[PDB]
C-alpha cells in the first residue's frame, strides 16, 4: 500500500521541466532539496548523478518511480544496474536526441537471460 | 555416416527445447528451428508404424537408405539458406511438396523404381537443388 | 624417480581434488544458475568442461607417456590462482601451475 | 547411517512430497514465464512511445525557451513544489505473486504558475505546456507495468531456481534411500526363514535317528 | 460391438486425457488463481469435478445400461470445443459430441 | 448431512497443506483459507480433548452434532462471503463475536440449556444469521 | 498438588507444539526458500533457539527443584501473546502470564 | 575454548550449506557466507594432512594450537569488518594472500621458530589485525 507518492527525475534541462510543467516532480520544502535533478550533456559530471541516484533511491523512500534518460543512465551504468529493486521502479526512457536502443534499458537486460 | 548424423539430430532437439523453458527463446534462432524441425520429420517417418500400408510393414535396407538421405539434405540445405538470408516459416512453406512427398514414401510402393529400389529418392536430390534456389532467393 | 616425476603423485593430488569441486560447481550451476554464483565456482565449472574432452578423452589406439599426462595436467589445472592452488608445495608449483 | 528398518514408508511419502513439489512449482513457474514474454514485448514497444511523445513536446519548449528569451527552465523549477500527478499503490495478484501496482489520482493544487502568465511571451509556455500535459500522464500509466515487470523479474529467478533444487538434490537422494533400506529389510524376512529352517531339518533328523 | 457402439474405444481415449489433465490443473488452480491460469486447464478443473460428481458418483441401487454410460460420457466433454477434442476424428466427433 | 461435510474440509485440507508448505500463504484464493480456517475450529474442538472428565471433556452425541452444526452453518455463510465479494481478512473481523462462541463450545455444558443440547447453541443458529446480513451488506 | 502445579500439564503441552512447528519451518526454508514462511513460523523458529539453549542446557551438578523449571518454561512462552497459545485451559493462562 | 568453538563452527557450517544449495546464496547474508568460508580453510587446512612429507605428515601440539587460533581470529574479525562497513567480496579479496599463507604452514617443518611454531605462525597474528583495518576501511 501506499508509502510512495513522487514520481523523479534524472533528466537534462527541456526533458526536466517539461516534466515538471505536467506536474510530476516537486522540491520538498523541510529540506530545500529537488526531488528532480537537472543536467546538460558534457558539461556537468558523472560523479553528481551518482549522488542524486543515491539520494532518491535509499534517502528517499517517496520516490514511486525515477524517470531517467537512456544516456544519462548509460553514464552511472553500474549504478541503475545494480538497482533490482522495484521500489523504486526504474524506467528507462530514450534520452533527448538519441533514439530507441533495447540495452540501454536495465530491466531489459536482466530479462534476456531466463525467462 | 547417415546413421550417427541421425542420433546427434534427436539428442539436440529435445535439449533445445529445454533452453526454450529456462533460458528462453533469445538463446532461440532459426538455425535451431530447422533442427527440431527435422527430428519432427524422422520421427513421423521412421519412429511411427503400425502397418496401414504393406509397404509400412516391408521396407529394405537400401530404401531406409534413401530416407534418410532425404532428411539429412534438407537439414544442411536449409541451414545453409537461412545464413544467406531466409527464415524457418520461409523454408517451411517453400520446401512443401518435397516435404510431403518424402514423409508420405512409407505409403508408397518400394518397387517404384525396380523391386527394392525407390525412383522417388533418386528424383528429390535433384529437386532439393533446384529447391534450394527458391529457398534462399 | 628416474620414469616418474615424484610430482607425480601431487599433481594427481590437485587434479582429484579440483575435479571434484568442479563436479560440485556445475552442481551448484544446474540449481542456481550462473549469475548467482560466486567467482571460485566459475575457474571450477571452467575446469571440469576442459577435463572432460581432453584429459580423459583420447583415442582408442593412442599411446600415452606418464611426464605427457602430467604436462597435459599442468595446462588444464592453470585456471585458477596460486592462493586456490595448493594441494601441492609452493616449490613445485611456483614452477608450474 | 539411514535407518535399520522401515524408512520405506516414510520414504515413499517423502518421494511423493518431491515429486508433487515439482510439478507445482513447474505450472507456477509456468504461468509466470508465459504472462512475462507478454509484458516484454509491450514494454519494447511502449519505450519507443514513450520517447518519441516526449521529445517531440521537448523539442516545442525548447524552441520557446529560446524565443523568449533567456533560460525559462531554471526558474519553473524552483517555483513548483508540488505534483499533481501522484501515485497511490494497491497490491495486485497476478500468477499467485503480489505484486506492486500504481493508480495516479490528478491533484488541481496547481494547474497555472506565475511563469505561464508574462504577457506575449507566456501565451508561448502556455501552448508548450499543454502538449507536455497531456503526453506525461500517458507516460505515468505506461510507467505502471514496470513496477510490476521488475518485481517478476525478481520472481522468476526465484521460482526457476526451486523447479531445478527439487529436480536434481531431492529426488535422487529420495531414491537412493529408498533403495538400500528395501534391500536391507528384504534381506531380514528372507534370511531369518533361512536360518530357522537350516535349524528344523537338524531337529527332524535326529528324531527319525533316535 | 454389437451390444456396445463403436464410439466406446474413441470415447475412452478423450474422457482418460482430461481427467489426467484435470489433475494437475486443480493443483495448479490453489496456486496461480483464476487471473493467471490457463484456459484449456479451466475447462479441466470443472471437468475433474463432474467427472467425479456423475460419472463416478452413483445410488445404491441405480444401475445404469452401457449404451447409457456412452451418452453422459460425451455430455460431459460438450463444454470443450472441437480444437481440444483434437485426438478423435471428425466424422465421429461431428456425430457423437 | 453434516458428516460428509466434515470429512470434505477435511480432505481439501490435506491438499491445501502441501501448497501451503511449500509455495506459501500468498498464493491460495480466499475460499481455500477458510477450509483451513473451519478445519481449525474441528481440530481445535473435537481432536483435544481436555481433563479426565474437567472442562466437561464429555459431550453426548446429541451435544456433538450440536458443536458441527455450529461449525457448518459457519462454514457455508463464510464459503458465500467471499464469493459474494469480502476478503479473507474484512470477513474474520467482521464474523467476530459468532466465531469466539463456536471455538468456546467445549467448555459449556448441555445440562443448563435443556439436559443434552444447549439453549444457547439454539440462540447460537439466529445469531449467524444476523451477522451474515449486516457483514455482507 | 502441593509439590507440583495444575499448570504442569498444561505447560508441557504448549512447548512440544511450538517446538515442533519450529523444526517443520526450519526444513521448508532449506529447501524452497523463506517465501514459503511467515510471520507466525518466525516466532517458532525463534522459539526453538530459546527452547534449546536454555530450558536444555544446565549442568551436571546443578540440581534444581520443580517449581524453579516451571518458572523458567514460563519465560519462553511469554514471546507468544495469550491469542495463539491454546494449549492450556484460559482459566489457567490468565492466572499464569 | 578453541575445541568449543572447532564443534560449533562446522556445525553452524553443515546447516547453512543445505540452504545455500537448495535455495541459492543470493537469500542468505553475507554473514553466514562467512561461517562457510572460515569454515572452508580449516577443512583444507586441517583434514588434508595425508603428507608428502615429514613435514605435512608431523604437527605437534603447539603447531595443531596455532593453525586453529589464526582462523578463529579471523572469523570474529571479518564480520566486525563488513558489519560497519564493507562488503563481503571486498574482505574475501583483501585477505588473499594471508589465507594462504595459513595454508601452507603444514609443507614447511615444525622445528621452526623459537621452538615447534613457526615464526610465520607468529608474524601472522600482527598480520590479522594490520588486515582488519585495511577491510574495514
Amino acid at each position: 500500500a501506499e508509502k510512495r507518492t513522487l514520481i523523479a527525475v534524472i533528466a537534462d534541462e527541456d526533458t526536466t521541466t517539461g516534466l515538471l510543467l505536467a506536474g510530476i516532480g516537486q522540491i520538498t520544502p523541510e529540506t530545500q532539496e529537488k526531488n528532480f535533478f537537472v543536467y546538460q550533456e558534457g558539461k556537468t559530471t558523472k560523479e553528481e548523478i551518482t549522488d542524486k541516484f543515491n539520494h532518491f533511491t535509499e534517502e528517499r523512500d517517496d520516490i514511486a518511480i525515477l524517470l531517467i534518460n537512456q544516456h544519462i543512465a548509460e553514464n552511472i551504468r553500474a549504478r541503475v544496474d545494480s538497482f533490482t529493486n522495484a521500489f523504486p521502479a526504474i524506467l528507462e526512457i530514450p534520452s533527448k536526441d538519441h533514439p530507441y536502443d533495447p540495452e540501454k534499458d536495465s530491466v531489459l537486460k536482466r530479462v534476456r537471460k531466463l525467462f | 555416416v547417415l546413421r550417427d548424423r541421425m542420433k546427434e539430430i534427436l539428442s539436440n532437439a529435445e535439449e533445445l527445447e529445454q533452453v526454450v523453458q529456462l533460458v528462453g527463446k533469445s538463446a532461440l534462432s532459426d538455425s535451431d528451428k530447422i533442427t527440431l524441425d527435422v527430428a519432427t520429420l524422422i520421427k513421423e517417418d521412421f519412429l511411427q508404424q503400425n502397418g496401414y500400408s504393406t509397404y509400412d510393414a516391408f521396407c529394405p535396407i537400401w530404401k531406409t537408405f534413401d530416407m534418410m538421405r532425404a532428411f539429412i539434405s534438407y537439414h544442411d540445405e536449409a541451414q545453409k539458406a537461412v545464413a544467406n538470408g531466409a527464415n524457418w516459416s520461409k523454408l517451411a512453406d517453400s520446401t512443401g511438396d518435397v516435404k510431403h512427398a518424402v514423409s508420405s514414401s512409407k505409403f508408397f510402393e518400394p518397387s517404384r523404381g525396380e523391386k527394392e529400389v525407390h525412383g522417388e529418392f533418386e528424383k528429390l536430390l535433384s529437386t532439393m537443388q533446384e529447391r534450394f534456389a527458391e529457398s534462399t532467393d | 624417480e628416474g620414469m616418474t616425476r615424484k610430482d607425480h603423485g601431487d599433481v594427481s593430488n590437485q587434479l582429484y581434488a579440483k575435479y571434484a569441486i568442479g563436479k560440485d560447481a556445475a552442481a551448484m550451476k544446474a540449481v542456481v544458475g550462473e549469475e548467482a554464483l560466486s567467482i571460485e565456482d566459475k575457474l571450477s565449472l571452467e575446469f571440469l568442461e576442459k577435463f572432460e574432452k581432453t584429459f580423459i578423452t583420447q583415442g582408442a589406439y593412442e599411446d600415452r607417456t606418464v611426464f605427457e599426462s602430467l604436462d597435459q595436467a599442468w595446462s588444464l589445472l592453470r585456471i585458477y590462482p596460486k592462493e586456490m592452488l595448493n594441494r601441492i608445495s609452493p616449490k613445485i608449483l611456483d614452477e608450474f601451475y | 547411517v539411514f535407518p535399520t528398518r522401515m524408512t520405506l514408508g516414510l520414504m515413499k511419502t517423502k518421494l511423493k512430497g518431491a515429486n508433487q513439489g515439482y510439478s507445482l512449482l513447474k505450472r507456477k513457474s509456468e504461468a509466470l514465464t508465459k504472462r512475462f514474454r507478454d509484458i516484454t514485448k509491450r514494454i519494447d514497444d511502449a519505450k519507443q512511445k514513450m520517447g518519441r511523445v516526449m521529445q517531440t513536446a521537448a523539442f516545442s519548449l525548447a524552441e520557446v525557451s529560446y524565443a523568449t528569451g533567456e533560460n525559462i527552465g531554471y526558474q519553473v523549477q524552483e517555483s513548483v513544489s508540488t505534483a499533481r500527478f501522484k501515485v497511490r499503490a494497491r497490491q495486485e495478484n497476478v500468477s499467485g505473486v503480489y505484486l506492486s501496482q500504481f493508480e495516479s489520482y490528478i491533484d488541481p493544487e496547481i494547474n497555472d504558475f506565475r511563469l505561464t502568465g508574462l504577457g506575449r511571451g507566456g501565451q508561448q509556455v502556455q501552448r508548450a505546456k499543454e502538449i507536455y500535459s497531456r503526453a506525461v500522464e500517458t507516460l505515468v500509466e505506461l510507467a505502471s507495468l514496470q513496477t510490476a515487470f521488475i518485481i517478476l523479474d525478481e520472481v522468476i529467478k526465484v521460482t526457476n531456481r526451486r523447479v531445478n533444487a527439487i529436480e536434481h538434490v531431492i529426488i535422487p537422494r529420495t531414491e537412493n534411500t529408498i533403495a538400500y533400506i528395501n534391500s536391507e529389510l528384504d534381506e531380514l524376512d528372507r534370511e531369518e526363514f533361512y536360518r530357522l529352517k537350516k535349524v528344523q531339518e537338524k531337529k527332524q533328523n535326529e528324531t527319525a535317528k533316535l
